[PDB]
Order: structure tokens, then sequence, then C-alpha cells
RNA sequence: GCUAAACCUAGCCCCAAACCCCACCUUACUACCAGACAACCUUAGCCAAACCAUUUACAUAAAGUAUAGGCGAUAGAAAUUGAUGGCGCAAUAGAUAUAGUACCGCAAGGGAAAGAUGAAAAACCAAGCAUAAUAUAGCAAGGACUA
RNA sequence: GCUACCUAAGAACAGCUAAAAGAGCACACCCGUCUAUGUAGCAAAAUAGUGGGAAGAUUUAUAGGUAGAGGCGACAAACCUA
RNA sequence: CCUCCGCAUAAGCCUGCGUCAGAUACUGACAAUUAACAGCCCAAUAUCUACAAUCAACCAACAAGUCAUUAUUACCCUCACUGUCAACCCAACACAGGCAUGCUCAUAAGGAAAGGUUAAAAAAAGUAAAAGGAACUCGGCAAAUCUUACCCC
């Protein structure tokens, strides 16, 4: 008789109970006699890196010049990243230079985007 | 002897009243698009 | 107890604004500039109604054929049950028949 | 917080006289205000006073705000709310003179004041409670004043009441002390 | 609150006649 | 409510004056004291 | 992570890889008592217990030995001046057990003003003897 | 270890810790790919410090200690992630073209709103795809008086909004 | 904030706020002449002079401005008095309280005439936007750390590590990690 | 002297002008499996005809004319002609609207109420009663009367 | 989601007499004969007693179906959210 | 002193007598229900599957019945997610009503008919009653007993 609070796994007889989750991203797959097989490569695994001898610490010194916010551009990066070699090449097959005809084939596909955050 | 005419069961409550159910017909679309109109918190059940 | 307990704050009004100072003015365009315009072209207000006057009906009546087509739907939908009521009540009801 | 409360005075007195050296704190006054004499603040402080008092008398509150401090202003009016003084300032016996000066930045100045005043303190009904209409009565007290170091002044301050005070005029009426209201587990000691 | 300011007048004009009668002036 | 009544007040009093002396509500309540009043003028 | 497309998986796909991780946690005191090895996290919604572990694991070097999760409700019967519910948010709640015989306590956490207090000892409470007459007149 | 989720021992109980600027998106722009990605973590650690130390003072019914700092840490978390995102942008643009890092279209759906829908990820086609195929994507005539009268409405709404904002505006002309 | 908040000298989150204004006033609004952000002229901090009430001619520092309502409050100037902790018992302590003046109320002081002034927002060729007083002319100038151990240096976080690539994030630090992925992206149906 | 009384602006009405991250059709707001299933079809009736049955409306001028019509109730052309705000509401009003919320209903759906200080809070009047219960007799008043 | 009927797949029926029973007595359970109370009630049809059935054409939980120019009906013009 | 009950599962509800602080089984804050129980399943193509249940043994049936695989091909490499609280649900209510199942068959579990007084009428429930025993009444209704025979449908 409730309809303004939102529908939980809470609500409902034990299949619905059962069925409905909270958005925990699913690991695996249910076989024959409800037996959970967890797929290792469907687990996010951490990539964590070493942080010793790292210098930054969470916060920065108040005695800090400010500089002017300037958002990273297509332009920017073609310009800081690509033309110095195109440049160089032009005074003496985009591929050479960076580009990439096609995602397909990468582990880190820009678009779709296949990588996690 | 009357008045407890309501005996709940969400599984009735939704396969009656619910979402798919609503869009299945288009009378039940016109529903949830008449509830969205007027501005309704809770289009369907 | 329907009655304020305290004077209502003064109403001050200009009567020497520029809207009642110039009121009035070009009323006689027609007959004073050739009659080039009809006084009721100075009317500014509803397009099915300027420069025309009528009991409720027939501006019901004029509104629809005028603006009808233009109106929003629930608005439409008023004006032409408005207009079914008074041709009842005006065709059928009343002291004199 | 951004902004903090600006008090105009302190919480009490820097150094109290002690009744029955300075020239620093002189010092520190002049070189505040360039215009200030020692000399000369008896007559000032006097009329300050006197000026105070007439205003407890007729209830100027606003001309109380400027003629004492926010510490002297609660003590003076709290308890003679809903109350009518009639006082009068009739003589000064011998002449005011300072005493003792100290020093965001405040000064204090006592002055000691042996002068005589009458009081007669009346009801909410206007019913005599206290001293005389017309009998004036000998007074002897040091009064502190203080002021602000760019607008401020010299308003009093405080009232320093010696140990050795002879005891103050008294009441009319009589009074009830009770004693511990016992409960009924508890006995009287 | 009713637009108009002559019956306010008028009840203004009764309760200063009902506080004189109330206070009468020395 | 383009016209409303703002006398109202002074309406019933005109009536109200005259059943001061009445008994009961009929002093008070202008249902009841109109029509005592107009039975007593 | 959390609020983001997880790639879909296929049959001999690469390892699903998260390199900012968006999942914050919450070390949270018990309200009951624990075995001396159990931690309480407040974890949201969305974190498996596979990803709790991984995630003490790999940013904190905790060994985990056990982990068991609940979905608290949060209480829905608090109203406002509009008579509508407040909702208070559900939240998940994990209990990890330490691995090798490691322990775990909760720390001890938490273990102008001066003219008030100078005005509030200079007082002078009013004596009795004096029955209301004010105190300032030196009469 | 556990420890890292609390304040240092000598901070515990502290009135007020002071702390840094939270980190500025110009500031992390200067900053490598992996520098982000540790600095990401030490943000991370510190934030989930700060959410225990708040956690634990509600529980205690006390003021956090210094609560702008958790504040700091999420907005230097947000801007570590703005300037990725930033940078993925960029070279997304450049290596295909497309503004978006998930694919979508604009579809009518059921109820004759123009949605932006963001495909899901499927194994099967979608002409094979059962609920997919289920799922509507086009409106039928009945819906039009339905828009028509939304519209209308979003049109009242509007010429209220802006009749009231020139009354507003005339009466405080007339005031000044 | 509520629709129609009616801005007071408590800030608009305090308890003293929110016991003034909880969330179901409505209470009439206030009308404030509409000053663009480009006109006021007032600032904390700023001398200025008391045209009005109490304390006319006098002039003190703004202390704060309430930008919401035209306001700015004087320090030590335009004051009451209230009284500061009064329990049941102890009357508590006078205090003065400043009261809010409006801008229209408040004119800015010359830096040296220390009189009154009308200003404008000229522009200057070094200082793009700066006051100048009109009736006199001269420029009214706007007036007014140990790093802790989870502090960055300067010099640390002003380094610029960031060698521009064609390279994500992910990719580039699995390459600085060394993290080895042979599997290739089967390919998937996006609709 | 208590209940209370008031209050002015929240907004609204009529015109003119102008065209307007993630999740979610499965049990909606649910990351991730072979579909196949696809829309179009005269409005009616009340009511008027004093019943009812054919029938009954959905710029100006020509013109309520030609025509239609149980030739009656009524219906009704065309050619042709030329074509900048408020003597608005002001909290029982004006939108239902503080909100399509609360609440009510299985659902479609129905659908409210109300607020008022000040520059700053970092400062006398409805009914009903009480003051003050009541004295033979009576539409409760009027003529009166010293009463 | 009540109710009339139906569909799928479930559940309940002590004890005694008899013997494979639309059998008898009699719990649970279903119903509601008669009386009293209640009648703004505990209840928009109840309570107490009394009573009919209680291995069957029985009762009942769950999900589904039939929709008003209709449905369903061991026809009472029954019942289809008081 | 009562025990209709009670404890669990289901269904339903959704934090709804846990701690603290304020008020005057309320308000605010804090905490909590941890999977083994239950839900959430199954790779294809063909191909199998006459013989109830009832202690299944006699018998006895009719209303003729809930329970089964093989052949080949694929395939292990990896214990997630969700319910878990309560004095609770449908009846506008802390409603004498409605409410499936397993055990307890009177309980080890769960509860309190009396706010205090007096003991008037009338009223309700109950108990007892001299002699009589339906003379009451429309009628043996009710109550008390356990009780024959004849008729309509
Ligand atoms: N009749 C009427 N005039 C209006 C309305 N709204 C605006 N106006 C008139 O529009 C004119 C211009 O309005 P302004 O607000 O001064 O200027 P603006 O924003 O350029 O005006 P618009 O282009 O009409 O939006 C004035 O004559 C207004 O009185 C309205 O609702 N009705
Ligand atoms: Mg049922
Ligand atoms: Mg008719
Ligand atoms: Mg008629
Ligand atoms: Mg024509
Ligand atoms: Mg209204
Ligand atoms: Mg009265
Ligand atoms: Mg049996
Ligand atoms: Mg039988
Ligand atoms: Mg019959
Ligand atoms: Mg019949
Ligand atoms: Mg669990
Ligand atoms: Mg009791
Ligand atoms: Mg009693
Ligand atoms: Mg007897
Ligand atoms: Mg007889
Ligand atoms: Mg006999
Ligand atoms: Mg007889
Ligand atoms: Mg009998």
């Amino acid at each position: 008789a409730d309809r303004m609070s939102k529908w939980t796994s809470k609500r409902g007889p034990r299949s619905f109970r059962g069925r409905k989750g909270r958005g925990a991203k699913g690991i695996g797959f249910l076989t024959s006699g409800w037996r959970f097989v967890q797929i290792k490569e469907m687990v996010p695994e951490f990539v964590v890196p070493d942080l010793t001898g790292f210098k930054l610490k969470p916060y920065v010194s108040y005695l800090a010049p400010e500089s002017e916010e300037t958002p990273l551009t297509a332009a920017q990066l073609f310009s800081e990243a690509v033309a110095p070699a195109i440049e160089k090449d032009f005074k003496d097959n985009l591929e050479k230079y960076g580009f990439e005809p096609t995602q397909e084939g990468k582990l880190f596909q820009l678009y779709p985007r296949n990588f996690l955050r | 002897a009357r008045g407890n005419e309501y005996q709940p069961s969400n599984i009735k409550r939704k396969n009656k009243h619910g979402w798919v159910r609503r869009l299945s017909t288009p009378a039940g679309v016109q529903v949830i698009l008449r509830r969205m109109l007027k501005g309704r918190k809770s289009l369907s059940h | 107890i329907g009655i304020r307990l305290t004077l209502p704050p003064p109403k001050v009004v200009d009567r020497w604004n520029e809207k009642r100072a110039m009121f009035g003015v070009y009323d006689n365009i027609g007959i004073l500039g050739n009659f080039e315009k009809h006084p009721k072209e100075l009317i500014r207000g509803p397009i099915w109604l300027r420069g025309w006057k009528g009991n409720e009906l027939q501006r019901c009546i004029r509104k629809r054929k005028m603006v009808g087509s233009r109106m929003f739907a629930d608005d439409l939908h008023n004006l032409n049950k408005r207009i079914r009521y008074l041709y009842k009540h005006f065709n059928r009801h009343g002291k004199f028949r | 917080s951004d902004r903090s409360i600006h008090l105009a005075c302190t919480a009490g007195i820097f150094d109290a006289y002690v009744p029955p050296a300075s020239q620093v704190s002189i010092r520190r006054i002049k070189d505040y205000d360039a215009n200030f004499k020692i000399k000369d603040f008896p007559e000032k402080a006097k009329d300050i006073f006197i000026e105070a008092h007439l205003c407890l008398n007729n209830s100027d509150h606003d001309r109380l705000h400027t003629l004492v401090t926010e510490h002297c202003f609660p003590d003076m009016t709290w308890d003679i709310k809903y109350k009518t003084v009639r006082w009068s300032f009739v003589e000064s016996l011998e002449p005011s003179h300072v005493v003792q000066v100290r020093c965001n930045v405040y000064g204090q100045i006592t002055v000691r004041m042996h002068t005589r005043q009458t009081l007669a303190i009346y009801d909410r009904f206007g019913r005599l409670m206290y001293g005389q209409e017309d009998v004036p009565k000998d007074v002897l007290e040091y009064v502190v004043f203080e002021k602000q170091l760019p607008y401020g002044s010299w308003r009093m301050h405080t009232k320093i009441v010696p140990p050795w005070a002879p005891p103050k005029q008294p009441i009319l009426k009589t009074v009830m002390i009770p004693g511990p209201q016992l409960k009924p587990e508890e006995e009287y000691e | 609150v009713k637009k108009g300011f002559r019956a306010a007048f008028r009840f203004q004009k009764e309760l200063e006649r009902q506080r004189l009668l109330r206070c009468p002036p020395p | 409510l383009r016209n409303r009544v703002t006398d109202r007040y002074f309406r019933i009093q005109e009536v109200l004056k005259h059943a001061r002396h009445f008994r009961g509500r009929k002093n008070r309540c202008y249902r009841l004291a109109v029509r005592t009043v107009i039975r007593a003028f | 992570a959390r609020n983001v497309v997880y790639p879909l998986y296929r049959l001999g796909g690469p390892q699903l890889r998260v390199f900012r991780t968006n999942f914050f946690i919450q070390l949270v005191r018990p309200g009951v008592a624990q075995p001396e090895d159990t931690v309480q996290f407040r974890i949201p919604m969305e974190m498996t217990r596979v990803d709790l572990r991984n995630y003490l694991e790999g940013i904190y070097n905790v060994p985990v030995a056990a982990v068991r999760t609940r979905v608290q409700h949060g209480s829905n019967k608090r109203r406002d001046h509009r008579n509508v519910r407040i909702k208070k948010p559900d939240y998940k709640v994990a209990y990890v057990q330490l691995a090798h015989g490691q322990t775990f306590t909760f720390p001890d956490l938490f273990p102008l003003y001066s003219m008030l207090e100078e005005e509030r000892q200079q007082r002078q409470s009013s004596d009795p003897r004096r029955g209301g007459v004010p105190s300032w007149f030196g009469l | 270890g556990l420890e890292e989720f609390f304040d240092d021992p000598k901070n515990w109980g502290q009135e007020k810790v002071k702390s840094g600027a939270a980190w500025t998106c110009q500031q992390l722009r200067n900053k490598s790919n992996e520098d982000l990605h540790k600095l990401w973590y030490v943000l991370l650690k510190e934030r989930n410090m700060l959410l225990t130390l708040e956690q634990e003072a509600k529980r205690q019914r006390l003021p956090m200690p210094s609560p702008e700092r958790l504040d700091k840490v999420v907005d230097s978390m947000d801007a570590l992630d703005k300037v990725v995102q930033e940078r993925e942008d960029a070279l997304r643009l450049l290596q295909t073209g497309q503004e978006r890092a998930r694919p979508g279209a604009w579809r009518r759906d059921i109820f004759g709103r123009i949605i932006w829908h963001k495909f899901k990820q499927w194994v099967i086609p979608w002409h094979l795809n059962k609920r997919y195929n289920r799922k509507r994507f086009f409106a039928l005539p009945y819906v039009d008086h339905f828009l028509r009268l939304e519209r209308e409405k979003r049109a009242r709404i509007k010429a209220r909004k802006e009749n009231l904002e020139r009354k507003k505006a005339k009466i405080l002309l007339k005031k000044f | 904030l509520p629709p129609h908040y009616r801005y007071g000298m408590s800030p608009p989150g305090s308890v003293a706020d929110k016991r003034k204004n909880p969330p179901w006033i409505r209470r009439r609004p206030v009308v404030v002449e509409p000053i663009s952000d480009e006109d006021w002229y007032l600032f904390c901090g700023d001398t200025v002079e008391i045209l009005e009430g109490k304390d006319a001619g006098k002039q003190g520092k703004v202390v704060q401005v309430i930008r919401q309502r035209n306001w700015v409050v004087v320090g030590g100037l335009n004051t009451h008095y209230r009284y500061i902790g009064k329990t049941m018992d102890y009357r508590g302590t006078m205090i003065p309280s400043e009261a809010p003046l409006l801008h229209r109320q408040v004119k800015l002081v010359d830096p040296m005439d220390r009189k009154p002034t009308e200003i404008e927002w000229r522009f200057t060729e070094a200082g793009e936007r700066v006051r100048v007083s009109t009736r006199s002319g001269r420029i009214i100038p706007k007036p007014e750390w140990i790093d802790g151990p989870k502090d960055t240096s300067v010099e640390d976080a002003l380094e610029r590590t960031y060698v521009p690539c064609l390279k994500t994030l992910q990719e580039e630090v699995m390459e600085a990690m060394g993290i080895k992925e042979t599997r290739k992206y089967k390919k998937v149906y996006w609709y």
C-alpha cells in the first residue's frame, strides 16, 4: 500500500527479496544446484601503487602561488604532444606520430570506453 | 464482516498496477501519461 | 472583527505622471487627422476585441473564431464548454421570452 | 565567525586601590590623547558622577550609556528597575582628587570622592523603602572611571567599597531569612 | 485584508472614543 | 473579491446598540438581536 | 568503483582492474560486543565483501581472514514539518575478521569568555538583609 | 595497517588540527598520470580517516576536530578526478572524435519524450536481445495530445514566472 | 536555502540562524534595491562615515558585509546594548551590539581627507578596476604559516612531472607498475 | 483578561509580445544471452423539440439572407467586400497548489490546510467564557416608573 | 488482494463407533439455527451461549483467468473492493 | 489468578517500548539484523519415462493418480548478491473482528478481569429457591432436563 517509499530487496516475498539486489556489480554466474561460480576476471582488481617515497601529502602548503585555471583541451594536448614531432618530420602515416586508426586491438579502448574510471 | 477487502501481497500489487503492466497496453500508457501531466510523485504502484 | 485595527498605509497617487498627463491624447486622431486612422486603432488589447463590444456569449464566440486555433488545449475546451452553456442560458432561460 | 564582539569596557578594575608610581600610566594616557590633565580630571569625574546619578533618577538610559561603562550600567539599573529613586547631590565636603591610574587598550582612573548626598527609593507603589528624601548623608567612595583608546570617553566603570566601609543605612522593612528547608529524612543541626 | 480606507478610519475614530471613555482625560 | 463590505461592523452596531439592554444572547448575536430589536421598535 | 559502467567480461577476457578506487569506507566503533579480531566498517552499498577484502589488503595491507556484510535499513519514520517522511540513508555494514591471530580494539578518540567568567565571579549575589534595595548606592 | 584509519595519536583529542590547502585543479594538471594515481590513494586514505573521525564524533556526540579538512580532501579528490577526466576526454577526442565516453543515442521513448538513451553492454545483437526488443522506443499517436498538454503546462509555468518577475521589477523601481 | 529566506545578522547556517528562521517560516521578503556586483563599493575593513541615526557623522571600520541585504556593519558604531549569558539567576553582562547599516546610510571616507566621498568605479590602465573619489579625485585603495606533516612543500606541489603523451592514466600506470596483460578484450555490442 | 482579533506579500488571473556520473519497459528506476509482437476503423449521450422516435449550434458586411428542416424545434452558407500593460485578486480571494505534497482509494482517481514582530533577535473589537449563578410571571420587550 | 466461478500446483482434517461410506458422535476448521446483549456498538454485522457440517459436492494458503451492452451464478435478480 | 494461548516459518508491514538527552508506546541523536537457514539455478541436440498413493505387505478398489533417463557433443580454472530488527499485518484506532502452516495439547511459553470507595433504583451475566410444574406465551422463546408418537414439504 506504500507507493512513496523506495522499492528495495527488503520488501516482497522470498522470491522478490532474493532476486532484487542493492547495486553490487555481479562477480560470476549460477550453475546447476544454485552453485555460484565466481569469475576472477570479473572481480575488480585494485591497482594500488607503491606509495613509498611519495612526496605529495594530501594537503598543499598555503604558501603556494596561485595560477589561472587552464582546462586541458584536445588542441593543447595535440600541441604539447604531437606538434613537435610533426614539425621535426615536416622540416625533415600518422601512426608514427601517434594516431591510432581504430580503438580495436587495444586493452584500453577510449571509445566505447572499456576500462574502469 | 466487511472492510478488510485489502489482503496485501506485493506479487499481486506489482502484477496488477505495476509499471510493466501499465506500459503493456496503450490505455495504461495513457494512465501513466495522465499521472505525469498531473505531476504525481508516484506514476505507478 | 472583519475590520482592520490600523489605518492602511497612505495611498499616494501622482495625478501628473506621464500616463495621466497624456491620457486621452490622439482620441480625435480621426477627425483632426483627415481620418487616416480611426480612433479604435488606438486600442491596445486582445486581438479579438479591439474596437468591438458584445455580451459574454458574443465575446466567447469571437475569441474562439479569431484565436481558437492558437488557444491552449484546456483553455479551448473551457471556452467550448462556456460557449455551450452561454448558448443554452441565453436561448432557453430568462424572465422574458 | 569572521566578526567578533567589539567590547567597549573591561571585566573589572586592573589594580584595586586598597584604601587606608603611576606616572607611567599617565604617560601612556597622554601619549594616546595629547590633551589630558590629571589635575583637571577630578572636576570632570565629579560632573560625570553627578550626571550619571541624575540620569538614574530620571531613568535616562541613553545618557547613562554615555556616562557609565557597560560593566557599570547593569549594576546601577538592574535592581532599580520598577522603582523610583530620588537621588540628589547636595555638596562635596572635601575636593575630589585622583588617587590611582593604570592602563584594545583601556585606562582606569580611581577618584576618591567624600561628598554628601540624599536618597529616597520607593516601591512600585510609591512606598518609601530606603533613606530620607531630604536628610543628607556623608558618603566616601572610590569611583573607578575607564576610557577606551577613537570616540571613547571617560565613564564610571566601578565603585571600590573599602572592607572597612561603615555599614550602609538600615532598611525600613523587616526581613525573614528561612532556615534549611529540611527534607523529611534530613534532621536539623 | 479588505481594500479600503474609510471603514478603517471610522473604526479608528470609534477606538479613540472607546479609549477616551475607558480612560477619560483630566 | 472585487468589492467587499467593510462597514459590516458599524452596520451590526447600529442594531446592537439598541439591544445592549436585552437578556441572553439577544443583546450579543445580531441574528437574534435584530429580530428582538425590530419587535421592540 | 561505483556509479561507473563495468566493462563487460567475456570468457577469456582480460582481468577487470580499477585504478582510482571510488569506494570510501568508514571504520566504526561496534555498537555491541564483538570478538577481538573483528573490525566493523560502514561501506558503500555497491561494494561486495570480496571488494572490501581486496580494498583492505591492497590499500591498507591489512591481512583479512573473513568478511561478512549486512544492509542496515535506515529509518523512514521521521517526518518534517510538511509531514513528508525523512529517509535516513540505508548503509552496508561489513564485519572483517583479521588473519594471523591479529587483534584490533577501537581507539579511544577524544581523550570574551574570560570577561564572562570574571563577571560571574564578581556576581556579588544580593544579600537577604538588603531586602531588595539596590546595592550600588553608598548611602 | 588499521592505524591508517585514524589520525595521529598525538592529534587524537586535539580541538583543532591545522591542515594545508586543498589541491587545485591547475596544480594537479602539472602532475604525471602516475603521480596523480598515487595522490589519489593518498587522498583516499586521508578521506577514510576523516570519515572515520566524523562518524566517531557523531557516536561520541562531540564536534569533529577541524571539520573543514574533510571538505578540503573531497575538493582535492574532485579536482584530481576532473584533471584525469579532462586528459581522458582530450585523448578520446583526438583519437576518435567522440565527445562522450559511453555510446548513446537520442531516442523517443514510449511517452514521446526525447531522451538520451545510454547504450548498455550485451553479448548478443540487439535484434536477438529479447528484453531490449520488449523495450519500446517509439510513441504512438495517442501520445501527441499529452505532449501538447505538457508543452502548454510548461508554457504556463514560464509565463507565470516571467510575469511575476516583471511585476517584482516594477515594484522595485517604484520603491526606488 | 529556503525561498525568500530572510538574511539576518547571524550567518545563514548558525544555530541562532536556524532558531530564527526554521524551515517553515514564511515572513514577508525584505525589499532591497538591486545593487549590481560591479557597483558595490563597500568592503570589509573600509573606513566609512555614518550619515543617519545615532552616531551620525562618526567614522568607523566596516566589520561585516551582508551583501544579500545591502548591509555594512560598522565596528563599535550604531550600537544598542544587549545582555549576554543571562541565566535564570544571573542578570548577564551588558555588551554593545552593532546594528546593520544600509550602504545608502553609509558613505566611504577619503584615505587622507578623512571626509565622506562619492565613489566611481573608474578603470585605470594599471589598476584595471579601482575606486576613485569624485569630489576630490584620488583612488581609495581596497583594504585587506608553517607546513604541517600532511602539507606538500611548495616545490613538490609545483613540480611539473607531467610529460604530455597520447596515453591514458590506466595504460600509463600499467606500464609504470609492470602489470602485463595479454588477453585481448573481446568486442561487445552496445545498444 | 483569556480565547482570540486584526496585518501585506507569498503568489496568482487576464492580455500583449515572443514559438517551445550511474539506474530505469523484468516486479521501472534492476550491469551482462537466440528475438520475431506490434499502430491506424463514423463518437456517443445528455439536452431542445416543453414526451420522443427524423432532427438539436461546437475582422466587418453580404446575413441571420439564399437554403435546410417530424418545413418545427432549430440549423444556415456562398458569390462578393476588405483586414503595450491592468477602473485584476490580496491568504475562505487569486492557480488545487506552501502541493498534485499530506491524506484518502486496490486502481483509475479524489485531494487539503496554512504565514504574518522588528532596521536590527549578534536587541482597546466577533462568538465563547471570567471578572460577576440565581427570586413568583411567562417570544422576555414596550409604555413606564423614584425604583 | 473482497466476492461468484474456474486454472496450476500445495496444505489441513484429533479422538471414538463403524468399515473402502457425499456413514454416526465429536475437536481443530468452516458455517451461522435460535436466544440475549450491542444498535455512533469491541464491531459500517460483533460478543456470549446455543447450534449445522466437520474424509468431502469439504475447508484453506499461494499465483493466474473471466469486466460492466459485461463477467460469474447448485437463479438468491446472488456476487463482481463496505 | 488467567492461559483463548504461546514459540517459530510464511505472508504483510518497514525500525514502529534498544541506549542516551529533552520533553511532556512522544521528539532528536546514537546503535543494530553478520549465513550454514531461505531466495537467487541448470549448455545443446535428439532420445527415454504402461505398472499410483494409502507403514505397500496381504486384500480392496475407483474418482485412475506429485515425483525416473539415456546417446553424443561442450565444460572448472574461481563460495558472490539479497531477507535476517520489533510489542508488527488487513480492519480510519493499543479495534472483543479477519489472519496459512510446524510444534507445544497446557505449557518451561505468554498474560492481568478489580483507578479508589459505596453496595440505591433500572439494566446486563450468573447462581439458589418453598409448593405447583407450561397454568407463561403466538409458540416450551429462554432455562432446565435427555426425553414418546403422529403429520405436511
Ligand atoms: N501587455 C503586456 N505588456 C507587457 C508584458 N510584459 C512586458 N510587457 C511590455 O513589454 C515592454 C518591454 O518590457 P521590458 O521588460 O521593459 O523590456 P524587454 O525585456 O526588452 O521586453 P520584451 O522584449 O517584451 O521581453 C513594456 O512596454 C512592457 O510593459 C505583458 O505581460 N503584457
Ligand atoms: Mg484471500
Ligand atoms: Mg426533450
Ligand atoms: Mg423545460
Ligand atoms: Mg465569403
Ligand atoms: Mg487558496
Ligand atoms: Mg465578546
Ligand atoms: Mg477424523
Ligand atoms: Mg460424514
Ligand atoms: Mg427466483
Ligand atoms: Mg424476485
Ligand atoms: Mg546475508
Ligand atoms: Mg485491569
Ligand atoms: Mg470502578
Ligand atoms: Mg422452584
Ligand atoms: Mg397455554
Ligand atoms: Mg407436557
Ligand atoms: Mg394465558
Ligand atoms: Mg430451546
